[PDB]
């Protein structure tokens, strides 16, 4: 769900 | 003793299972995708959100859905020792030991020195790809307490500057700074991994 959508790893966001 | 709980790695489904329960007790509930100071943070499982970062990096209890589940059915917020993830180390894990205990072990260590942070005196730029954004990597660090220069304020006692492609940067570029360079990496190891 789109309210409901927090990434699990912030670190692999800023990796790619 | 205040109960502000957060949630992070449920469906929306167990989500609002778990969020009813709060009903039964006296407590705040934040929703939010950001790390908003919880005091509990309930977490489906081990992880690198910016709500699990955040709470290890400030020392909060982090705890399994369990410790609601069992609260709402005792009528009264129970002590949190037995539910935090940390309590025991599954030997054969995916998870290092390291990262499985790391809510306890920093929740024990700050109280321990008194320090209100993991980060507490670090003074950090980032430099981060222009095309992401920063925001949940600088809320980590303030929940631990680090203090994140901005552009405008003065250089002056950076300890480190956390880069993008920390690795790959010239050293004439590192030049530009009297603190050590780290890359994005460092801020989970520091948390989850590293051996101090
Ligand atoms: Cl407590
Ligand atoms: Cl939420
Ligand atoms: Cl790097
Ligand atoms: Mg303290």
């Amino acid at each position: 769900d789109s309210c409901n959508s927090s990434s699990s790893d912030i670190i692999r966001d800023l990796l790619e | 003793p205040k109960h502000i709980i957060q949630m992070t790695g449920f469906k929306m489904e167990e989500k609002e299972a778990l969020v009813k329960l709060l009903l039964k007790l006296d407590c705040t509930f934040i929703k939010s995708e950001k790390y908003k100071n919880c005091t509990h943070l309930i977490a489906e499982r081990l992880c690198k959100s910016e709500k699990f970062l955040a709470a290890c990096a400030a020392g909060k209890w982090i705890l399994t859905k369990d410790y609601i589940i069992h609260s709402a059915k005792s009528g009264r917020w129970l002590d949190e020792t037995t539910y935090e993830w940390g309590y025991k180390i599954e030997k054969d894990s995916r998870y290092s030991p390291q990262m499985q205990s790391a809510p306890k072990r920093w929740r024990e260590e700050l109280k321990r020195t008194g320090a209100p942070g993991a980060f507490h005196r670090w003074k950090v730029v980032l430099l981060v790809r222009t095309d992401k954004r920063s925001d949940s990597l600088i809320r980590v660090l303030e929940a631990g307490k680090a203090n994140v220069i901005l552009p405008k304020s003065s250089p002056s006692g950076i300890t480190h500057v956390i880069a993008s492609n920390a690795r790959i940067k010239a050293e004439k570029e590192k030049d530009n700074f009297k603190a050590p360079f780290y890359p994005i990496q460092y801020l989970g190891d520091f948390l989850l991994e590293k051996l101090e």
